[PDB]
C-alpha cells in the first residue's frame, strides 16, 4: 500500500518539478515564426541575425533569448499546421524587392511579388495570428535599386503613378504592403528595408520583440 | 487508372446485411460495454 | 467511365438506409458522464493521446516538447521523456508496453524504449524519410510501425533495420489521420483529398477508396468488428463507412454546430461513437441511429485528442488547455 | 481616585435626587461645559450646587488622565 | 427619573449614522468581491504571477471587511468595549495590519508593473512566482512593523458612574512618542505609497503612450480610476488622524473631529470595496475565469 503507493508519488512530485521548470525555462525563450516567398532572402535574415522538417536556431541579442522557427523547408499546406504557431511573439516575413520583375517559374503568368502579397495577406488576415505582429523585411534593396534604373516598376503595377526612382517605388511597396492588412487597430507592422551588409536588422526585430512583451505584460497586468 | 480498376474490381455486400452485421456486434457486446450500461462504483475502478 | 461504373454499383449496394432498420432498436437513455481524474502535468496546447492495452497507463503528446504517462487510476505520472523536436502533433502506445511513438511537424519519427535497463528512456531508433510532417503513426507490432505523413504518402516501417518496408501513394493531398484495424492486417488513412483509402499492410495496394466527405479528414477510427470506420471532417460531419458495402452507412451532423471535427472513437461495443469537436466541448453519437446521446462540456479550449480504453472502462479527452480529463 | 473621591461627595447629601443629580453631573460630557449643562436643571438650587461641585471635581479629575479615546480601525 | 437630569440623552449623530450606513454597504460588497477575487486567484495562483499580488490584497480585505461587524457594534454600542485587556490589544492591531498591508500591497503591484513597464527584459529573464511571494511576504512585515505600536500601548480604561469600559491608547503623558508614531505611521503609509503609486503611473502612462503598439485607452483609466480613489478615500482618515495626535483635546477643532471620526473610518473602508470591483472590470474576463474555476 504505502512502500509503494508513497514511493510512486514522491516519483509524481519530482516529475511535476521537472516539468515546471521546464515549462517556466522555455517561456523564458521568445518564439519567432521566420516565412518568405521561398527565396525572398531569408538565409541572409537567418546569417545576419546570428551571433526536411522545420528548422529551429537560436540566437541571443541584447540578453534576450530568440527563438526563430523556420517552416518554408515544409512545402505543405499550412492551413493543417498553421495553428501551431499561435502564441508565437512576431512574424518575420522576408520579401525580395526584385520579384516585381519575375515571373513564377511554376506558373509564367504571375509575377512573384503578387504571390509574396498573396502569402502576406493570408498570413496576416488569419484568424490565429490576429493579435501577432508581423515584421516585414524588404531585401535586395540595391539589386532593386539597379534593376529600377532598367525594368520599370509598372511591369507588375498597372496602377503605379510615379518616377522610376527608388525612394517612389519602395514606399509604394511599403504602401500596398501595409494595405493588406484589415486589422489596423489592434496588429501592428513594422517594415524595414535591409541588404546583406547591413547589421541593424537585429536591433530592429529586438525593438518590435520589446513593443510585443511590453504590450503582452500590460494585458496580463489588465492595464491595456 | 490500375488502382481504379483494382479497388472496382473488389467485391461488395449490400447496406443493410453490414447494418445487420453491425446491429448484431453492438446488441452482443452490450453488456460488455461499460459505458453504455451504468457500472456499480465497486467495480469502477475510478471511485473518487 | 470507372468512376460513374463505382457509382452505379454503390448505388446498388445501397438497398436501404440503415436508419429504417435501425428504428426496431430503441434509443439508449440519454448518460451523463462525469470526470472522474483530471490530469494537470502538461502546460501547452495537448495534440494526441493514446490508451494502452492494460487500460491503465495513457500516453500524451504536448506542443511543449512532454511525453507524459499517465496513471489513469492514481493519477501518478509513469515516464516524463524530453521531446527533440518540440512541434508535436502524434504520439501512439505499443500494444506490449514496450515502445512509444512521437513526432510532428520534424519529419523524423521517434521510438522511444520504456523498458530500458538504465531506467531512463532512450531513443530506440529515429525514422526518416517523409517529405511533409508526420500527421499520425500507429504500431503495428513491437518491430513493425505505420506511419501517415503530410506528403501524400504513407509508410510503413521496420524498427530494428530503420527502412521504409512499403510506400502506400495514391493520396491526392495532405494525410491527417491514421487507424489500424482489429485484425492487424489492414489500416484505413483520410486525407486533404476529402477521401479516405484503405490500404493493405503486406501488399501495399489501396483496397477500396471513399469520397463523401466535403472537406478534409481530421480524424479516422475503425470499428470494433474491423469491417466499418468513422471518419472526421473539417465540414462538422462525421460519416460512417463499411468496408464490405463500400458505400457511406450514416452522415453525424447537426445544424447548430458548424465547426469541424478533431478527433473520433467507439466504445467497445460500437453503440457509442464519441467525437471530439472544436466547440471547445465533445459529443457522444448513437452509431446505429445518430443522436446527440451525451456532451462533454468539460474541456475550455479546442479538444485535440480522443481515445476510449481497450476495455471500454473509461474515455479519455484532451484539449488545447493542457487538461487531460477521464470520463466514464 | 476618581469613583471614590466622587462617592465621598455623593455621601454627603442624603436624598436620593440629590445623589442623582451628583450622578449626572459625574458623567462625561465634552460638547457642552458645566454651566451650560447645569443651567437647565429644573429642580431647586440644592440639585443646582450639587451638580456644579460635581462637574467641577470631575473635570478637575479627567483633566489630569492621559488615555486618549481611540475608534476601532484607528 | 431615570433619564439624565441635565437632559444630554445620548443617540447617534448624523455622521455616526452615516458612518453606520457606509459601513453595512461596504461590508456587504466587499465581502462579496473578496470572496470572488479570493477564489478566482487562488485558483489562478498556480497559472499567473499577478494572481500572487491582487489574491493577497482579497485577503487583506476580506479580513478588514469580516473585522467590519464588530466595529459596527462597537459604533451601536457607544464604544463599549466588552472584551478583555487582550483583545483590545489584538484586535485592532489585527485590522490595523490588515489596511496596512492592503496599502503595502497595491504599493508593490505598481512597483511591479512599473518594473515590468519599463524593464521588460530583466522580467522576462527572471521574473518568477518566488520574487512576487517575497514582496508580498515583505509588505506583510513592514504592515506588521508599523502596527507594533497599535499592540504596545492600546489599554483599556473604566467608566464608573455610566457603566461602560473604554479601549483606548495610553502614551503616558508622553507627547513626543505619540508626535513621532503619527508623523512616521503617516510617512509610512499614505505619503510613500501615494508618491510611489503616482511616479510609477505617471512613468507607465508615458512610456506606454511614446510608441502606438502599447498605447491605450484603458491604462490610462485603470490608472486614473485606482490613484484618485486611493487619494479620495484615504486623504480625510490619515489627515484626521495626524491632526488629532498633534493637538490637545481642550480644543473644539478635537470634538469636531472625533465627531467626524467615524465617518473618516468607513470613507477610508471604501478602498477595500473598490479594489475588488477595479480587478474584476480591468480583467479580460472574469466569468470566464469563473466557469474555469
Ligand atoms: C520621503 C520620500 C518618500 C517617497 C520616495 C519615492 C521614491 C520613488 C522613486 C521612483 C524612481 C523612478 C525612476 C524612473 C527611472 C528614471 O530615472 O528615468
Ligand atoms: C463609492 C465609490 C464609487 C466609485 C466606483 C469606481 C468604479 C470605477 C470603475 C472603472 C471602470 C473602468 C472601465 C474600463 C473600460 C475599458 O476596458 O476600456
Amino acid at each position: 500500500l504505502s512502500a509503494e503507493d508513497k514511493a510512486a508519488v514522491e516519483r509524481s512530485k519530482m516529475i511535476d518539478r521537472n516539468l515546471r521548470e521546464d515549462g517556466e525555462k522555455a517561456a523564458r525563450e521568445v518564439k519567432l515564426l521566420l516565412l518568405g516567398a521561398g527565396e525572398s532572402g531569408k538565409s541572409t535574415i537567418v546569417k545576419q541575425m546570428k551571433i526536411t522538417g522545420i528548422v529551429e536556431t537560436h540566437f541571443t541579442f541584447k540578453d534576450l533569448h530568440f527563438k526563430m522557427f523556420d517552416v518554408g523547408a515544409q512545402r505543405s499546406e499550412r492551413k493543417k499546421w498553421i495553428h501551431c504557431f499561435e502564441g508565437v511573439t512576431a512574424i518575420i516575413f522576408c520579401v525580395a524587392l526584385s520579384d516585381y520583375d519575375l515571373v513564377l517559374a511554376e506558373d509564367e503568368e504571375m509575377n512573384r511579388m503578387h504571390e509574396s502579397m498573396k502569402l502576406f495577406d493570408s498570413i496576416c488576415n488569419n484568424k490565429w495570428f490576429t493579435d501577432t505582429s508581423i515584421i516585414l523585411f524588404l531585401n535586395k534593396k540595391d539589386l532593386f535599386e539597379e534593376k529600377i534604373k532598367k525594368s520599370p516598376l509598372t511591369i507588375c503595377y498597372p496602377e503605379y503613378a510615379g518616377s522610376n526612382t527608388y525612394e517612389e517605388a519602395a514606399a509604394y511597396i511599403q504602401c500596398q504592403f501595409e494595405d493588406l492588412n484589415k486589422r489596423k487597430d489592434t496588429k501592428e507592422i513594422y517594415t524595414h528595408f535591409t541588404c546583406s551588409t547591413d547589421t541593424k536588422n537585429v536591433q530592429f526585430v529586438f525593438d518590435a520583440v520589446t513593443d510585443v512583451i511590453i504590450k503582452n505584460n500590460l494585458k496580463d497586468c489588465g492595464l491595456f | 487508372v490500375e488502382q481504379l480498376k483494382m479497388e472496382a474490381n473488389i467485391d461488395r455486400i449490400k447496406v443493410s446485411k453490414a447494418a445487420a452485421d453491425l446491429m448484431a456486434y453492438c446488441e452482443a457486446h452490450a453488456k460488455e460495454d461499460p459505458l453504455l450500461t451504468p457500472v456499480p462504483a465497486s467495480e469502477n475502478p475510478f471511485r473518487e | 467511365q470507372l468512376k460513374n461504373q463505382i457509382r452505379d454499383a454503390r448505388k446498388a449496394c445501397a438497398d436501404a438506409t440503415l436508419s429504417q432498420i435501425t428504428n426496431n432498436i430503441d434509443p439508449v437513455g440519454r448518460i451523463q458522464m462525469r470526470t472522474r481524474r483530471t490530469l494537470r502535468g502538461h502546460l501547452a496546447k495537448i495534440y494526441a493521446m493514446h490508451w494502452g492495452t492494460d487500460s491503465r497507463l495513457l500516453v500524451s503528446a504536448s506542443q511543449d516538447g512532454k511525453l507524459i504517462i499517465w496513471d489513469s487510476y492514481t493519477t501518478n505520472k509513469v515516464h516524463a521523456i524530453p521531446l527533440r523536436s518540440s512541434w508535436v502533433m502524434t504520439c501512439a502506445y505499443a500494444p506490449s508496453g514496450n515502445y512509444v511513438a512521437c513526432g510532428g511537424l520534424d519529419n523524423i519519427c521517434s521510438i522511444y524504449n520504456l523498458k530500458t535497463r538504465e531506467g531512463n528512456v532512450r531513443v530506440s531508433r529515429e525514422l526518416a524519410g517523409h517529405t511533409g510532417y508526420l500527421s499520425c503513426c500507429r504500431f503495428l507490432d513491437d518491430n513493425q510501425i505505420v506511419t501517415s505523413s503530410g506528403d501524400t504518402t504513407c509508410a510503413l516501417w521496420d524498427i530494428e533495420t530503420g527502412q521504409q518496408t512499403t510506400t502506400f501513394t495514391g493520396h491526392t493531398g495532405d494525410v491527417m489521420s491514421l487507424s489500424l484495424a482489429p485484425d492487424t492486417r489492414l489500416f484505413v488513412s483520410g486525407a486533404c483529398d476529402a477521401s479516405a483509402k484503405l490500404w493493405d499492410v503486406r501488399e501495399g495496394m489501396c483496397r477500396q477508396t471513399f469520397t463523401g466527405h466535403e472537406s478534409d479528414i481530421n480524424a479516422i477510427c475503425f470499428f470494433p468488428n474491423g469491417n466499418a470506420f468513422a471518419t472526421g471532417s473539417d465540414d462538422a460531419t462525421c460519416r460512417l463507412f463499411d468496408l464490405r458495402a463500400d458505400q457511406e452507412l450514416m452522415t453525424y451532423s447537426h445544424d447548430n454546430i458548424i465547426c469541424g471535427i478533431t478527433s473520433v472513437s467507439f466504445s467497445k461495443s460500437g453503440r457509442l461513437l464519441l467525437a471530439g469537436y472544436d466547440d471547445f466541448n465533445c459529443n457522444v453519437w448513437d452509431a446505429l441511429k445518430a443522436d446527440r446521446a451525451g456532451v462533454l462540456a468539460g474541456h475550455d479550449n479546442r479538444v485535440s485528442c480522443l481515445g476510449v480504453t481497450d476495455d471500454g472502462m473509461a474515455v479519455a479527452t484532451g484539449s488545447w488547455d493542457s487538461f487531460l480529463k477521464i470520463w466514464n | 481616585t476618581l469613583q471614590k473621591k466622587i462617592e465621598e461627595i455623593a455621601a454627603k447629601y442624603k436624598h436620593s435626587v440629590v445623589k442623582k443629580c451628583c450622578y449626572d453631573g459625574a458623567c462625561v460630557n465634552n460638547d457642552e461645559t458645566c454651566e451650560q449643562r447645569a443651567a437647565r436643571i429644573s429642580l431647586g438650587p440644592r440639585c443646582i450646587k450639587a451638580f456644579t461641585e460635581c462637574c467641577v471635581v470631575a473635570s478637575q479629575l479627567r483633566a489630569n488622565i492621559s488615555h486618549k479615546d481611540m475608534q476601532l480601525g484607528r | 427619573l431615570n433619564t439624565p437630569v441635565d437632559k444630554t440623552s445620548n443617540t447617534l449623530r448624523v455622521p455616526d449614522i452615516l458612518a453606520l450606513v457606509i459601513f453595512a454597504v461596504v461590508f456587504l460588497v466587499g465581502v462579496l468581491g473578496n470572496a470572488l477575487v479570493v477564489w478566482v486567484t487562488a485558483f489562478e495562483a498556480k497559472r499567473t504571477i499577478n494572481a500572487i499580488w491582487f489574491l493577497n490584497l482579497a485577503v487583506a480585505d476580506f479580513l478588514s471587511c469580516l473585522a467590519l461587524p464588530i466595529l459596527f457594534t462597537s459604533i451601536v454600542q457607544h464604544h463599549h468595549w466588552p472584551f478583555g485587556g487582550a483583545a483590545c490589544s489584538i484586535l485592532p492591531s489585527l485590522i490595523l495590519l490588515n489596511m496596512y498591508a492592503s496599502i503595502l500591497l497595491l504599493a508593490t503591484i505598481s512597483a511591479d508593473r512599473f518594473l515590468l513597464v519599463f524593464k521588460p527584459i530583466w522580467c522576462q529573464n527572471f521574473r518568477g512566482a518566488g520574487l512576487a511571494w517575497i514582496a508580498c511576504a515583505v509588505a506583510w512585515g513592514l504592515a506588521l512593523l508599523l502596527t507594533i505600536p497599535s499592540f504596545l500601548y492600546r489599554v483599556v480604561r473604566e467608566e464608573y458612574f455610566p457603566p461602560k469600559v473604554l479601549c483606548g491608547v495610553d502614551y503616558s503623558h508622553d507627547k513626543r512618542r505619540e508626535r513621532a508614531v503619527a508623523i512616521v505611521r503617516l510617512v509610512l503609509g499614505f505619503l510613500w505609497p501615494l508618491l510611489t503609486l503616482t511616479i510609477c503611473y505617471t512613468f507607465i502612462l508615458l512610456r506606454t503612450w511614446s510608441r502606438r503598439a502599447t498605447r491605450s485607452t484603458k491604462t490610462l483609466k485603470v490608472v486614473v480610476a485606482v490613484v484618485a480613489s486611493f487619494f479620495i478615500f484615504w486623504l480625510p482618515y490619515q489627515v484626521t488622524g495626524i491632526m488629532m495626535s498633534f493637538l490637545e483635546p481642550s480644543s473644539p477643532t478635537f470634538l469636531l473631529l472625533k465627531k467626524l471620526d467615524s465617518l473618516c473610518v468607513s470613507f477610508a473602508y471604501i478602498n477595500c470595496c473598490i479594489n475588488p470591483i477595479i480587478y474584476v472590470v480591468a480583467g479580460q474576463g472574469f466569468q470566464g475565469r469563473l466557469r474555469k474555476s
